[PDB]
């Protein structure tokens, strides 16, 4: 639900992005990267795993009611927006909800 | 050992001598009256453990918890005739029963006051103190799981038997991770086997290979099943055992079913489980490659009572794997809903 | 796997509009289809999901009634319909393939809708 | 399965349901009406095996020899009626029961003439014939062990334990070296275990480790004990098993005694054995270093009847291993006489 | 026990000496080598094994009521008298019997 | 471990004689002691065994009465005594150590006995 509106680092450093929500302990979380001009791309799924085709410098972790996305070896090709997706149970509505964003 | 038996399928009655393993799990009751070594040797060992930085006790089984509850009153009657400021507080158990790092010590000498022979007719009820020695309860803030003794009792050499009402226990001198062998009974005869103890009853059969048939657990222990009491222990992959090894599952080829791996994320929070191979009431399962992958176990009814009727799996065999607890029916780790989003279901929140 | 959307549309307020999202390469009726909005220079929002085969729709509370989602399992196409476009409907609309566990696998190239006067 | 066990010196009965394993070795030879698959189907199988070069049968156990003796008379009735010139001749068994390389074939057509339903009331004795199908006897010149079928039958459903119960046999389609698992019962309970079948009864206890306690054998089989019916099968050296694996000994830690190795040269020619750990009447054993090394087992009495009184061994543990047959005491392989030369004793002439 | 009186072989090939007796199926057999001017030396014991300090060209085998000793490669130093010892059961006499002796010559 | 015999003897018929075999390096009373004869240019023949401690003697039938085998536990010495030497007593006499399984392990150097007039 909540994200930090902007972070800024220098090449070679390691940046950490924070997603916070109440239902996170009992629900999965996914992270999406969106470079300007294109469609979102899935980078992290089920709070820790990586799809095949993503550089091994992308990782995430879950600690209670917070999930963090960390970018270890930051190059130049990482200036995008990162979005957090989680869920909350329902019966007649769509369960999913997006985070606010982070302009790295 | 003598006895007589009746078989109700191939109608037949027989008598003779042999070895008999009984089902004490179904209809478990107050069949046994448990006591520790001596009333003054347990008080001395509890006093010493408090002065060595041990806070409380984590219980291995339901049997030890019931034993602690019965002895608690007499134990506090002693420890005041010696001036000790210490009170034993016994609570209830929650599944799973997690391990503990410490063990109870063996006192060099008993406390020099009191009586022998557990079960004095009348004694004055002791008064409360400031210091508490908590036995497993909801007390993980006043002292955490890292300061708690676990698995420090041993059943005595002649302390158990078929015609026994009282079981004699004793503080062990060694350190172990094994489940107590005095109360384990394993048997195979023909095409049926069982691995059993005071809280487990795990059955097997022979169709084309040996597989799990059904289990009935009234506790979730976390000790280790000894290999002397296990059938067919060789050539076993630890990742194929339905009941995980960390939950006192036997390391046996009898603990397997074709198409299923270890269920580390089953509903091990329940007070009682039954592991069955069939569909739950109202739901059906299909096998298809469009299904998802393994995750935590899911209940077949939502938190509001609605029943999800279609499920799938990738490479599992029929009939499916089910857990039957008192709150409901739950599916195996491999079986996922076909149409309903998983965020709308009740999921298991524990891991072995 | 592939999802193909329609072209950019330039519309006036007060008339209807159908945008489509055709999919191919997989079992179209075994997966949900989600609709996501992205206003110019903003973040992402969920407009709900539809399950083809049996056109079960689950809207978002801030979108029910104001938009209608529909599916046509014969041609493997999912639609999205307005009745009277307003000036606040200028955005980019993405169709996506959602799984039962919740991950969004494939995204369409997006349809840019502009409402002006 | 319900059953109830009784304690005579207490007038008390405890019971319930479970798995019961019975001692069927101390008393056997009841009346069973055997049912090899069919009279016109066993006739076809025996006939076809004679044309494929199989001369006779090497019996696997005493149960199969008894079954062949009951069926023999009716089997020759059915063959001198379809016009086949063949006679079945059943003889006694000798220990050990060595393997044969062949197996009986599953027939194709089930010979036309004859009757079903094993056990017709009155038929006519069949005339003798030149050709002779030989079931295990002293006939190793008529046709040798290399031309003999062995382990061709599987038990399908038995009413063992009570007399006058039919047990159904069937000719197997595959080839195997293991003992039939339909009649095996294994059970451990606390500190005592048993491995048993229709001819073996092998006990174990826990002193400081699990070890052998005693064994009673009313036959010497040569099949392989299946691992599904065995306790503690991993980390086992085959040279530490007291009963050799080639004599259908279980591959278990329960088959071990500390200080002793496998007894491939025990007196396995006896008709009945009992394996005790006890000195024999009138003899003494001392642990020394001047003693000899292992050899064939020796009897405690010479061929006259004189008792040898002093024995030694190098690195044993007391009490010593002994065998008790009708001839008398024999000692373990590691235990040699202390003064009397070994050429003056009776030694065993068989090996496994 | 009976043995061949003599055996003659050139260096290089094998020599086979046999010892025949009725009780050999039930008794152990031993082989001794005695060179001119010295005491006998055990060479093969229990009719299959070899004591330490003996070359690996010495080996023996038994077959029913006969036992034989074989020397793989005859050497100039392997010519001597060879005796087989066996036993017969008794209660008051000595059980052991010597053979007659086999004179081996390395030509 | 060694057995040491006595020196060679030359005697006239009708006298007596006693030859010794002193064992050392091992326990003398845990093994038998054998005596073996070898006439000049002939094979070996057993003379029977004696067990020191339980001073049991088991003669060969060809030698009983002719020769007397004795022992001496304390000094670890075995003996062989004649009462009246004959001309056919010229031979070589070996003492040896017999194991229970029947293998003769160690031998003494031997004792010449020459009988003449």
């Amino acid at each position: 639900l909540t994200q930090p509106p902007s972070v800024s680092v220098s090449p070679g450093q390691t940046a950490r992005i924070t997603c916070s929500g109440d239902a996170l302990p009992k629900q999965y979380a996914f992270w999406y990267q969106q470079k300007p001009g294109q469609a979102p791309v899935l980078v992290i799924y089920k709070d820790s795993e990586r799809p095949s085709g993503i550089p091994e410098r992308f990782s995430g972790s879950s600690s209670g009611t917070t999930v963090t996305l960390t970018i270890s070896g930051v190059q130049a090709e990482d200036e995008a927006d990162y979005y957090c997706q989680s869920a909350d149970s329902s019966d007649t509505y769509v369960p999913y909800v997006f985070g606010t964003g982070t302009k790295v | 050992h003598h006895g007589c038996s009746v078989d109700f399928s191939k109608k037949e009655t027989r008598c003779g001598t042999g070895v008999f393993v009984y089902n004490d799990v179904e209809a478990w009751r107050d069949r046994y009256k448990y006591h520790p070594d001596s009333p003054r040797r347990l008080a001395a060992a509890v006093k010493q453990a408090w002065e060595d930085g041990i806070c409380g006790i984590s219980s291995v089984s339901r049997m030890e918890n019931i034993m602690w509850r019965s002895v608690e009153g007499e134990l506090n009657a002693i420890l005041e005739e010696n001036g000790v400021q210490l009170t034993v507080v016994v609570g209830s158990v929650k599944n799973p029963m997690w391990r503990g790092p410490q063990r109870l010590p063996v006192p060099v000498n008993e406390l020099p006051h009191g009586w022998k022979a557990w079960g004095k007719s009348y004694f004055v009820r002791a008064a409360k103190t400031n210091n508490s020695f908590v036995v497993d309860g909801d007390t993980l803030k006043e002292c955490p799981l890292k300061h708690r003794a676990w698995n420090s009792f041993l059943v005595e050499d002649h302390g158990f038997g078929v015609f026994h009402t009282s079981v004699w226990l004793k503080v062990r001198e060694d350190y172990s991770l094994e489940c107590d062998p005095a109360v384990i009974g394993t048997a195979v005869k023909g095409k049926e086997a069982v691995h059993s103890d005071l809280g487990y009853w795990i059955e097997s059969e022979k169709n084309d290979t040996w597989r799990l048939k059904r289990a009935h657990l009234i506790e979730m222990k976390t000790c280790e099943w000894p290999k002397s009491h296990t059938l067919w222990t060789d050539g076993i992959e630890e990742s194929d055992l339905i009941i995980p090894k960390s939950l006192a599952g036997p390391l046996s080829h009898h603990n397997t079913r074709e198409g299923y791996r270890t269920q580390m994320k089953g509903p091990w929070h329940s007070e009682e489980l039954e592991i069955r191979f069939e569909e739950c009431p109202g739901t059906k399962v299909h096998v298809e490659e469009t299904c998802g992958t393994r995750g935590p176990s899911l209940r077949s009814t939502t938190a509001s009572g609605r029943v999800i009727e279609e499920w799938c799996c990738r490479e599992c065999t029929m009939p499916p794997l089910s857990f039957r607890a008192k709150d409901g029916c739950w599916y195996g780790m491999e079986i996922r809903p076909r149409k309903e989003p998983e965020s709308n279901l009740v999921r298991s929140m524990v891991t072995a | 796997v592939q999802l193909v959307q329609s072209g950019a549309e330039v519309k006036k307020p007060g008339e209807s509009l159908k945008i489509s999202c055709k999919g191919s390469g997989y079992s179209f009726t075994s997966y949900w289809i989600g609709w996501v909005r992205q206003m110019p220079g903003k973040g992402l929002e969920w407009m709900g999901i539809i399950y083809p085969g049996d056109s079960d729709t689950r809207y978002s509370p801030s979108f029910q009634g104001q938009v209608t989602m529909s599916a046509d399992r014969s041609i493997s196409t999912a639609y999205l319909q307005w009745s009277s476009l307003k000036a606040s409907d200028t955005a980019m609309y993405y169709c996506a393939r959602s799984n039962v566990d919740g991950s969004t696998d494939y995204w369409g190239q997006g349809t840019l809708v502009t409402v002006s006067s």
